[PDB]
């Protein structure tokens, strides 16, 4: 259930910043997030699990549940199905921006 | 490692509903659209179809094909400076006030 709490009923916007800072990001900083776990480069090509929101390599993923598990290589849960697997355009469109 | 105005990434790091940063980022796994969490609760509550792209979430019961996006939400407290000090801040000021 999505019930939400007393704070969340009455929470207001967090206001973006429209000043003009800058932010400094190294390949290393938030390397936990934007690493396929299988190949431990960049996501190219990213794919998300729809059970559980798990990004992974388009080209990368086929060659895991390839090799007999048919779970999801981060939480272990059953993949089921293929319509589990879709291309996420709004995620590759996030890594455009870091080349490094 | 490069430095990138915010006013570049904000589109990709808020909430169309909120006009503002995400907070509890909750993600449609049909169409990867993404808002804060309270923002897509209550808008589900009179649509069963997707707020952008206009896609049904479920004929019947639309809460049932939406996720928590910890990935995408812990980006979002990593590139904006403050942000979970900030929204931290206010929960506990809030239970300061309602016990
Ligand atoms: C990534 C794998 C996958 C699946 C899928 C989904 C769930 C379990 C699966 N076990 C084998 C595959 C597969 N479904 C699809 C699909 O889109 O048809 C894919 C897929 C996605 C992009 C490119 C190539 C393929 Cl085959
Ligand atoms: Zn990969
Ligand atoms: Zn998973
Ligand atoms: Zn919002
Ligand atoms: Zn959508």
């Amino acid at each position: 259930t999505w019930e939400l709490s007393l704070y969340e009923l009455q929470r207001t916007p967090q206001e973006a910043i429209t000043d003009g800072l800058e932010i400094v990001v190294s390949p290393r900083s938030l390397h936990s997030e934007l690493m396929c776990p299988i190949c431990l480069d960049m996501l190219k090509n990213t794919m998300t699990t729809k059970e559980c929101l798990h990004r992974f390599c388009a080209d990368c993923i086929i060659t895991a549940l390839r090799s007999g598990n048919k779970e999801c290589p981060t939480c272990r849960k059953k993949l089921v199905s293929k319509r589990s697997l879709r291309p996420d355009p709004n995620f590759d469109a996030l890594i455009s921006k870091i080349y490094p | 490692t490069t430095r990138i105005k915010i006013t570049e990434l904000n589109p990709h790091l808020m909430c169309v509903l909120c006009g503002g940063y995400f907070i509890d980022a909750t993600t449609i796994i049909e169409c990867l659209h993404s808002f804060c969490k309270t923002c897509i609760v209550r808008y589900l509550e009179t649509s069963k179809y997707c707020p952008i792209c206009d896609v049904q979430v479920h004929k019947t019961r639309p809460l049932l094909n939406i996720r928590s996006d910890k990935t995408l939400q812990d980006i979002v407290y990593k590139l904006v400076p403050g942000l979970f000090k900030n929204e931290m801040k206010r929960r506990r000021d809030f239970y300061a006030a309602h016990p």
